[PDB]
């Protein structure tokens, strides 16, 4: 209660610090850890933001806004009337439409205040989605231009035509049900 | 046609019938005779875009009461008898319900110590005894 | 009529009202007093009646030939604090003589019980206790 | 006696209600046990308060809650709840005035007592639960007195504010003036002392 | 009991 | 017309007797109750004492005990609880089944809040022109049972083991 | 000797307990009677992950007194007889203009989805009843006797009054819902007005 | 967004595809009722929860005591001078000092922020 | 410590157990000493 705000951090001192070195507990009440700069980034505050950004853990629940799960049957139809315009970009020479277009689509909104503190890329977080996921995710996202940030995500289109004569009545989650778990996952530990 | 069968041509008729909710002063005043077959007038006063409904206490009986109504459109009743013949009937839809409140402000609440007193004889209390019992 | 300036002698004035009538240790001799007048008596009357009936006694025809007894309990009485001597002569407890002479000071405690034996002769009889 | 009256005064029973109802009417516990809804709130509250004070059917002990927000009243008769008598306050005048204080000087003699001061309904019994409801002045004059607005709508006053000390606190001279360790190390030691 | 810094 | 100022006043009669009680039948508004497809009902007290309470004591009493084992065996078993309880209709709830088990059924329960300090009364035309007032000797709340397939407890109980349904509920109501 | 009040609803937050928020109220039957008996309805934490799991994520469980394990609250609803989804959320839910509390109550309902016969549903109360249950005809009539009886006693205890403690349940699983959405404050055990 | 409860059976109604005409139907498990979904959105999850908390005051809380009040900002509606100010009174209300402006007066009802 | 920029030298952690995991036990020896002599001399005071 009675350190100083010159700390600017959570600081255990004391009789509990004195307990947690003398039974050398496995998990310290606040874990810190100091990091020092080795060269131009300690002299330049902006380097040093950078390895701040490099340091520091940020997932997609941070930098999302929104999501929202529609049921579009068709990417051409657009039932959003504002992904019309780069919808249809990206389907005049479309990618992975001959394999299907799963029509369950999630709908991800990313505030531009913690994209641009953070120093986040659309492409980047595009690119980590689709290595995270691999091929079972389509992402479609907007220019920088755009005043809102959209990032649009279908289920794989190998996986919603199953690529399999049998095809399975298991049915697992259908795709709806799987595209919330798939949300879920992502903004609990996408680790951008 | 059957023991349980309950007889609905009340409501094939569509018989419309009023709820009210009235006091107990009221009603225990009906019960005392309960067998003249009287006990007062409903009179309803209808104007240009409003209704107002009141009930006279009849002399012999005393020996003002304004109604109030309330909206049914959030629920729906009906009324039903069981006739002691066995033979279930339904009487009526409820398609209107209203509350019967005392014109008396602090008089009444006079009253109603008094009722609350009447209540309060069963209730029993340690009694003080002074010469203990041999 | 408000009072200004003059209230350091009015709240004082009714402070001492309050303290007047109402003592310091107020609280427990009004709950102990609350105890004794309702909650015993209440306490008497919450409890269920006892039934009780013998287990097919003489082995007869049995047509609810064993007798039902059924007893309840009613109007609590309470004594003035007594002690009783070595001879079993009554006398008043005073506190002081109860500190002295190492007694308890307790009250006797009374209650009406109503007893009814019905063994289906066709006739019940309520005998009353008064004052057990 | 309190359900009763509330019977009366327009109190809708849970079983009679139509649950889509609920949502705009305010919810009244008497005792924790949800009684009802009422569908005017303000006029209940002042009715039963003015019958608590005239100690008609409200006992004075019984407390009145109204927590405008969550839409609820909740009405305790439950033994226990501890209650520190406050002076009232209409508009912005004490209750209390020098007639009152005249027939309690003259305490004997007029058996005028706090009952009567309770029954007239110049004081008034309010638990902490209460207390969260109410507006406060520690000292009546300086803070019913119009100055630089700070509140207007002051509802009860203090009678004294060295009421908040006990028995043995009390008897320390100049309280304010000490170390508040101080006056707890003196409440223990007043206890040790001979006479 | 003089301040955030000090002692309560 | 005389329909704005038009003003009504009847005589009220309460008589002390009637052959038919009379009560209060109260249905939700969510339900959309619809009395034109009501063709036939079935009002009746409800059995639901068979699996709690009575001839559920059907196979043990009737097993032939005799003699002093007669005896004992009658007073071991009522003095082994407080003689469990048996039909007692009138203080039970209602059963509706609207058009046989082909329609609806509801299920009626006794207002438990008595009215101490409040009497409820209907008032209906009559050729006479005078209203009549009838106590409401009981005040019942019919909800209504869906007439789809119900699952069985045993099957239930196996589901619910599987907590985790990972596959659509949808597909296991169809399969059941 | 100070206690904490009793028939009033307190909801408060147990980091170290898996539910994230649990609302308790301690009912007596007036103080004529029988031993205070606390009913809890808790929520699960958004902590606990599976592809099941996490796409409920919050779901309402109740400590019924008197049953060993823990009872989902549809659960309970349908046991008191309140068998349809729409009725239960009634009580549950006052106004249901409001999305957010309803998404609130979706998972919860979707756990209880197996069973939708009140009869089943007093069963399961009773085989996980802490008392052994011989058979369904016994475990029903004594998980019935539960609810009436040592269930929200100060609401009601005989009468017929499962409405009553229908309504009381579903006030306490609105003040906690309110609670999870952050709309009503937590409440404080120190505050003397709880303190008896 | 909203939950709709079927009308045969009164239980909530799950969405469900009709591949065969690719068009969004609300199902429920216990009964056969479908419904053709018009929102065409199953669930909506706002991370910022940006939500204005002038919807959820009430105007009865113009009539409490404890509350401030302030003459100083008239009502935008009816002119009325008194108006009582407080603060979100939220949890999870995030960094929020504004005060939610509720018009005193009878009926007037009216809540704005500034 | 791998990451670029951060100088592997004196970046140090104040959990024990992670400098015993990282660095060996002679360096929790050391940074023992360095934990329990800023509780000791946060107040001011001075033990040898
Ligand atoms: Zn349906
Ligand atoms: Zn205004």
């Amino acid at each position: 209660f009675h350190y100083a705000g010159v700390s600017a951090k959570n600081v255990t001192l004391g009789v509990p610090r004195l307990k947690e070195l003398i039974n050398i507990s496995k998990k310290p009440k606040t874990p810190s850890l100091t990091v020092f700069l080795l060269g131009q980034s300690a002299r330049d505050a902006e380097r040093a933001k950078d390895i701040l950004c490099r340091l520091e853990h940020t997932t997609l629940r941070k930098v999302t806004a929104n999501t929202a799960i529609y049921y579009d049957p068709n990417p051409q139809s657009t039932v959003v009337a504002e992904d019309q315009e780069w919808v249809n970009v990206y389907y005049e020479m479309p990618d992975f439409d001959v394999a299907r277009i799963s029509p369950w689509l999630l709908r991800v909104e990313l505030d531009r205040k913690h994209m641009t503190d953070r120093k986040l890329t659309m492409e980047q977080i595009a690119e980590k989605i689709n290595a995270g996921f691999g091929d079972d995710l389509n992402c479609i996202f907007n220019d920088d231009n755009a005043e809102k940030l959209v990032l649009r995500i279908r289920i794989m289109n190998s996986d919603e035509n199953k690529m399999q004569e049998e095809e399975e009545v298991v049915d697992k989650m259908d795709d709806d049900v799987f595209l919330r778990c798939i949300e879920s996952n992502m903004l609990t530990d996408m680790t951008l | 046609a059957e023991r349980g069968e309950l007889d609905l041509t009340g409501a094939k008729q569509n018989t419309g019938v009023w709820l009210v909710k009235v006091p107990k002063y009221l009603s225990q005043q009906w019960a005392k005779a309960s067998g003249r077959g009287e006990v007062g007038k409903l009179r309803i006063a209808k104007t240009q875009g409003r209704t107002e409904v009141s009930f006279t206490l009849n002399e012999d009986l005393a020996n003002e009461h304004p109604f109030v109504l309330q909206s049914v459109g959030g629920q729906t009743l009906t009324v039903f008898t069981e006739s002691s013949s066995d033979k279930l009937s339904l009487e009526g839809i409820v398609v209107q319900r209203a509350e019967c409140r005392p014109a008396a402000s602090e008089n009444y609440m006079r009253l109603k110590r008094l009722q609350i007193e009447e209540s309060s004889k069963p209730v029993r209390l340690s009694q003080q005894l002074d010469k203990v019992v041999t | 009529e408000i009072t200004p300036d003059l209230w350091q002698e009015a709240c004082w004035i009714v402070i001492s009202s309050y303290f007047d009538e109402k003592g310091l240790v107020r609280q427990q001799l009004d709950s102990f007093d609350e105890f004794i007048q309702m909650s015993v008596q209440r306490i008497v009357e919450d409890a269920p009646p006892i039934d009780l009936q013998a287990e097919a006694q003489h082995a007869s025809g049995e047509v609810e030939e064993p007798p039902r007894y059924l007893l309840k309990f009613e109007q609590i009485y309470l004594s003035k604090p007594t002690h009783w001597e070595r001879d079993g002569a009554p006398s008043p407890m005073m506190p002081n003589e109860a500190r002295l002479r190492n007694l308890t000071y307790s009250a006797p405690l009374y209650v009406d019980i109503t007893k009814t034996v019905i063994k289906e002769g066709e006739e019940q009889l309520q005998t009353q206790h008064q004052k057990t | 006696p309190i359900l009763e009256f509330l019977e009366e005064w327009s109190m809708e029973n849970l079983e009679e209600i139509s649950p889509a109802a609920i949502a705009d009417a305010t919810k009244i516990f008497v005792n924790g046990c949800w009684v009802g809804i009422h569908k005017d709130p303000e006029q209940l509250m002042n009715t039963l308060r003015k019958l608590r004070r005239q100690m008609d059917i409200i006992v004075s002990e019984v407390s009145m809650i109204r927590d405008i927000r969550e839409r609820e009243i909740r009405i305790y008769t439950d033994a226990g709840r501890i209650c520190r008598p406050l002076l009232i306050v209409e508009k912005q005048k004490l209750l209390l005035k020098k007639r009152h204080i005249d027939q309690l000087k003259e305490r004997e003699y007029n058996n005028y007592s706090w009952q009567d001061l309770v029954a007239s309904g110049v004081v008034e019994y309010i638990d902490t639960l209460e207390e969260e409801t109410v507006m406060l002045a520690m000292t009546p004059d300086d803070l019913q007195e119009k100055e630089v607005a700070y509140c207007s709508t002051y509802t009860h006053c203090e009678i004294h504010p060295s009421m908040i000390l006990g028995v043995c606190a009390s008897i320390i001279p100049f309280p304010d003036h000490n170390q508040s360790p101080r006056n707890t190390y003196q409440s223990a030691m007043g206890k040790q002392a001979m006479g | 009991i003089w301040g955030i810094g000090c002692n309560p | 017309g005389p329909s704005s100022q038009n003003v009504t006043e009847y005589v009220v009669r309460v008589p002390k007797n009637t052959t038919k009680k009379y009560n209060i039948m109260a249905f939700n508004a969510a339900d959309k109750v619809n009395f034109a497809t009501w063709n036939q009902a079935r009002l009746e007290r409800d059995l639901s004492n068979k699996k709690i309470y009575q001839e559920e004591e059907m196979p043990e009493s009737g097993a032939g005990s005799e003699f002093n084992r007669k005896l004992r065996e009658e007073a071991r078993r009522k003095k082994y609880g407080i003689v469990l309880k048996e039909f007692r209709p009138e203080d039970q709830p209602w059963l509706l089944r609207v058009n046989g088990k082909s329609g609806r059924k509801f299920k009626g329960i006794k207002k438990g809040g008595v009215t101490e300090n409040t009497s409820y009364y209907i008032f209906t035309q009559c050729p006479d022109g005078a209203f009549e007032a009838f106590p409401v000797h009981n005040w019942y709340n019919f909800t209504p049972l869906a007439r789809h397939r119900t699952l069985t407890a045993e099957e239930a109980e196996e589901e619910w083991e599987r907590r985790n349904k990972v596959l659509n509920h949808f597909s296991i109501m169809q399969q059941r | 000797q100070e206690k904490m009040a009793t028939n009033t609803v307190y909801v408060f937050a147990k980091k170290d307990s898996k539910y994230a928020y649990t609302g308790e109220c301690r009912s007596c039957l007036e103080n004529s009677s029988r031993p205070t008996s606390t009913i809890w309805v808790s929520m699960l934490a958004r902590g606990g992950q599976g592809a099941k799991k996490s796409a409920i994520g919050q779901r309402i469980v109740a400590t019924l007194p008197y049953i060993k394990q823990e009872v989902p609250i549809i659960i309970v609803f349908r046991a008191l007889g309140f068998v349809s989804d729409r009725d239960i959320l009634e009580h549950i839910i006052y106004d249901f203009e409001d999305p957010e509390m309803m998404e609130m109550v979706k998972p919860s309902l979707d756990e209880a989805f197996v069973i939708q016969e009140q009869n089943v549903a007093l069963n399961f109360i009773g085989s996980r009843g802490a008392k052994p249950g011989v058979t369904k005809e016994k475990r029903i009539k004594y998980a019935k006797e539960v609810l009436q009886k040592e269930m929200l006693p100060h609401v009601g205890v005989s009468d017929f009054c499962e409405t009553k403690k229908a309504y009381f349940l579903g006030y306490m699983v609105h003040r906690l819902l309110l609670a999870a959405l952050g709309r009503r404050e937590l409440d404080d055990r120190d505050h003397y007005g709880n303190k008896r | 967004v909203g939950i709709r409860f079927c009308q045969e059976c009164n239980n909530m109604l799950y969405p469900k595809e009709d591949k065969e005409n690719r068009i969004l139907l609300y199902a429920c498990r216990n009964c056969d009722y479908q419904q053709e979904a018009d929102n065409s959105c199953i669930y909506v999850n706002k991370i910022t929860h940006e939500v204005d908390e002038l919807t959820q005051i009430i105007a009865d809380v113009s009539q409490d005591p404890t509350l401030p009040r302030t003459e100083d900002h008239p009502c935008q509606k009816c002119g009325h001078k008194e108006a009582v100010f407080f603060q979100s009174h939220s949890a999870r209300a995030e960094d929020a000092m504004r005060l939610y402006y509720v018009c005193t007066a009878p009926h007037c009802g009216h809540r704005w922020t500034e | 410590l791998s990451e670029k920029d951060v100088d592997p030298v004196r970046t140090t952690s104040n959990d024990i157990v992670e400098i015993f995991t990282v660095l060996g036990i002679e360096a929790v020896r050391k940074a023992l000493e360095r934990e329990l002599y800023h509780v000791i001399s946060f107040d001011g005071s001075y033990v040898n």
